[PDB]
């Protein structure tokens, strides 16, 4: 799950290549600059 | 001008022919099945042309937004010996059409007509909104290129809408071998950015030669592209060739219509030579430049853009989304002269006025259009326009159902 | 050079800074005076020029051609040396190595040049060798080039038969360098917009994710991060 | 005007990079050597100057009046010109 | 004409990391510096000494000598033996470096007060630059 | 709303200059400021 | 040494477009300098704002045919380029 | 919110200008540019 420690490249999210196959999943925990992400949780509450 | 410029000495290619999108964009709606971008590019047919390829270059298929596309060859043109691709005339010309794909994701999109033989690539362009969602869907595409070419930087001082160049040589290669001339911007080596301003293909049947800096060879590219105030650009000089042989001015040399007499240090010290043996490898020519010159648009200060009717239109309700800049000091007005299936017979666009319209917007008929005469008018200035693309064009039209329910779904 | 000793008489001292020669009339000739009078002139102009340049430092004209054998052809032009600018008007071409680095630099090649050895240079105002004609001699020092001699005036360095950096006009990467990494210092590594972590199968090779991803454009370590591509990479099924 | 010609003869060469000149004792003199002395210091200085200028790059003073019937006068001060910086001479003013 | 252009009297170059003392005394290091046209390696051993107290400049002065070959057995002709007809040709002139305290005339390399050095230029390049930068820093949006 | 693109001058709005009259009206399609708006659609559906 | 004009080849010290000097670009640097920072932003942050400029308006009691725009002061690096206008706004545009 | 004020008042201002043309005339007083009404001082 997403708490990543390399400095070149980016913590977006995951990919996270099934069973016998390819597909995405992140339902997890997570990493943003001045946490947008964050800022994204409180207007997500107000979607709530 | 003090001597020939050989515009690449090295002699050595990169196969970038030149490819065309006919139409290159899109506005649409689409009943796919937020107030989102357009979802997926409705499928639609791209006719277009590819230049300076390899003569005869053969299996040239398409990939749109880099997905396998079937050619169609135009006329003057076979299939490959493979199909869903082209073989040129002996310049490498091609020219045809092909289908936009299902799944191409809503946005500007990378075409490109190739084999091994020759590449070729250059975007097309679909972004708007509809007003009922489904799915947003976008994908975007990227586009540059390099060789062992010739560059110039050169500036412009205020903004003007550069129709062509002109240029003299002392000698040409073959008819089928080619200069491409790039307009481009400037990196921090000093030289060129990699960047496709402008594009025009320029083989030896479309070169003049001279042996005193005259023969006035016009580099005309097919939109003009907008040279800015106060900035370089480049030209990149593209060729696989050498035998195109330029003529240059350097410092201090016998200049080549009267060598009696000696130029500057660069001829146009406003500007700067290169050349190169990779497209980096870039003579600093802090002592020369091309003889030239450059031409604008010279445009007078309004436009008028009539548009043949749409007709039998049978629509209740309009938008605008056409597509164009205008510049600071111009104005694209969008209008209409709407005949309806609510009017009467002799109601003629005569009768009607210029209906102004607003882009990007939804707009009402209510009830049914039947002839929309159009006319955008632009303003401009002396030396720059708006710039609308017939295909980043619509005046879309829309007729209402009559019944369609919100049945609400089944509840526990 | 001990230029000091006769013919040349050469008296002139750059740490005494002796900065003219102050004559007289009717004068039979102990020429050590004009030897010393180019040479004052030529100590001030080496610690003026010697301020601004390392010797290598490249001008105008000066790009480059690296053949296939890997003689580099470095093309002509204005090069900095110990003092002054000179120009570079051989192709003078080297082979390389073309793996790790070459330090590619120029010897000032000393030649001295009486009129004896260049009759060009003997008196043509009469005879020829008439009687005038040994007025002075000449130091000439051509420049011509070297590889891995870090210690001649070093141009470049290739690496790999790379050249190894790029940034020929440079003083305003000195300012990217700072701005990105000012890109970087509040904070630097982000999406600005784009990128994220969808999926698809390759199909073509049935074995991978072609992992489906649209454009993005951001900064990473404040340095411009910029991918517009329709993206499909393959990395394996699990 | 070239000190090529006699009887100041200049035998100079640049692309040599003749570097120095080396006069010889109590000395009945070709002054065919002496313009190529200053040759010689010449390239090395026009090298110094021509390699970072260009003709008509100001240094100094050139703020300016437009006498207002269009004779530029601008107001005088230092400039380039091929080799060296100078003072230029006047406003000259047309 | 063309050291002015680029360069100010004062302008140092190299060298010159002070040996300042208690007593005042800045033997300012050997290094090069630009004066009266030139870039010139200053090579003295001057100790002068401070006050202080207040503002206090640091600065070298030049002075010219025409010198003669009757103070130079060097000026004497190697066409010749030294001591002869012939020898005693030209003179010389001469141009050298000396340190100053609070003489206006001095090209200033050093300003002082109340004994702090409170001047350090240590940048022509990077220096500019950030008193452009974190300024902008300061400036239409910033400062916080 | 003529929908100008003048690459210099910014998306505030329409001073809709009132018939037989001058003054103002802003109910439109159209986007200010990179969507910083978002603190007020946010705000907005707070407030209701 | 002498002058000329409308010779290019001349050591050309300047050119007066339409008897403007054409420019003014008379530092070395901190133009050039400028010439990053600015255009990073226009880069970055366009024609943007960060505060204030916002539509009212004032009707023109001194034109009357016209609007006379009372429309806020505000602020933004406005196409990348250091705005403030701070102003007693009153333009004067027709009515309708 | 907790805010600034809706009005500066309606405040007495008295001035003094410099530097104008000798007996220069009609010098209008444009408070914020809007035409506002001159007490002249005498002399």
């Amino acid at each position: 799950p997403p708490l990543n420690t390399d400095p070149e490249n980016l913590q977006l999210g995951t990919v996270t290549v099934l069973p016998d196959s390819d597909e995405a999943v992140c339902i997890s925990f997570a990493i943003t600059r001045l946490s947008m992400e964050d800022l994204q949780k409180v207007k997500t509450r107000v979607d709530n | 001008a003090s001597e020939t410029l050989n515009v690449n000495p090295y002699n050595i290619p990169n196969k970038q022919g030149v490819l065309k999108l006919t139409p290159s964009e899109d506005n649409w709606i689409d009943t796919e099945n937020l107030e989102e971008m357009i979802e997926f590019i409705r499928i639609r047919d791209v006719s277009f042309e590819v230049k300076g390829l390899n003569p005869n270059d053969n299996n040239l298929y398409l990939l749109f937004d880099g997905v396998r596309c079937a050619i169609t060859p135009a006329t003057g043109y076979r299939k490959g010996s493979e199909d869903g691709t082209i073989m040129t005339d002996a310049k490498g010309t091609a020219k045809g059409k092909f289908t936009i794909p299902a799944g191409i994701r809503c946005g500007n999109r990378e075409v490109t007509l190739k084999n091994a033989n020759s590449t070729s690539a250059t975007t097309y362009t679909a972004q708007g909104r509809k007003k009922t969602a489904q799915d947003i869907i976008i994908r975007t595409r990227v586009t540059v290129n390099l060789v062992d070419p010739l560059a110039q930087s050169f500036q412009y001082d205020e903004n003007r809408t550069i129709s062509s160049l002109g240029l003299y040589f002392a000698s040409k290669g073959d008819k089928q071998s080619n200069v491409v001339i790039q307009i481009r911007g400037m990196g921090d080596q000093g030289y060129p950015n990699k960047t496709i301003y402008a594009e025009t293909v320029m083989n030896a049947d479309d070169i003049k030669v001279s042996n005193n800096a005259s023969a006035e060879t016009r580099v005309y590219f097919d939109d003009p592209m907008m040279a800015e105030g106060g900035k370089e650009y480049a030209i990149v000089i593209i060729t696989e060739n050498s035998d195109y042989t330029m003529w240059v001015g350097t410092r201090t040399k016998p200049k080549i219509d009267k060598p009696n007499e000696v130029i500057s240090g660069n001829p146009y010290l406003q500007g700067v030579l290169f050349s190169s043996s990779n497209a980096s490898t870039w003579t600093p020519h802090q002592n020369s430049d091309l003889k030239f010159g450059i031409y604008t648009s010279k445009f007078n200060e309004t436009a008028t853009i009539e548009f043949e009717p749409i007709k039998d239109v049978s629509a209740d309700r309009i938008v605008l989304m056409s597509t164009y800049l205008t510049p600071e000091r111009t104005g694209c007005t969008w209008e209409m002269k709407l005949i309806l299936d609510d009017m009467a017979s002799s109601t003629t666009f005569d009768q009607l006025k210029w209906e102004p319209i607003g882009n990007y917007q939804d707009l009402d008929v209510l009830g049914l259009a039947r002839q929309v005469k159009l006319r955008a008018t632009f303003e401009s200035n002396r030396y720059i326009s708006p710039l609308m693309s017939s295909s980043d064009l619509t005046f879309t039209t829309f007729l209402t159902e009559l019944t369609g329910s919100y049945v609400g779904r089944a509840i526990d | 050079i001990n230029f000091k000793g006769s013919p040349y008489l050469d008296r002139f001292d750059p740490s005494k800074d002796r900065t003219k020669v102050l004559f007289n009339p009717d004068r039979p000739l102990q020429q050590a005076e004009l030897n010393e009078m180019q040479s004052i002139d030529q100590y001030y102009l080496k610690n003026l020029g010697d301020a601004i340049f390392k010797d290598g430092d490249k001008q105008s004209g000066l790009g480059f051609t690296l053949s296939e054998d890997n003689v580099l052809t470095v093309n002509p032009g204005y090069v900095y040396i110990n003092g002054k600018i000179r120009y570079y008007d051989n192709d003078d071409s080297v082979k390389i190595t073309g793996v790790g680095k070459e330090t590619i630099g120029i010897k000032l090649t000393e030649r001295i040049v009486t009129p004896d050895e260049d009759a060009s240079l003997l008196d043509q105002t009469s005879g020829v060798p008439s009687y005038f004609s040994k007025g002075a001699d000449r130091l000439e020092e051509k420049m011509s080039l070297t590889v891995n001699d870090p210690t001649s005036a070093t141009i470049y360095t290739f690496m790999d038969g790379d050249l190894y950096i790029q940034s020929t006009n440079a003083e305003m990467d000195k300012i990217n360098k700072v701005l990105a990494e000012r890109t970087y210092d509040e904070s630097g590594s982000y999406k600005v917009n784009g990128f994220e972590l969808f999926s698809e199968g390759n199909a073509e090779d049935d074995d991978h994710v072609s992992v489906v991803v649209d454009a993005g454009k951001a900064y990473v370590k404040g340095f411009k991060v910029d991918k517009p591509v329709s993206t499909r990479i393959s990395v394996p099924k699990s």
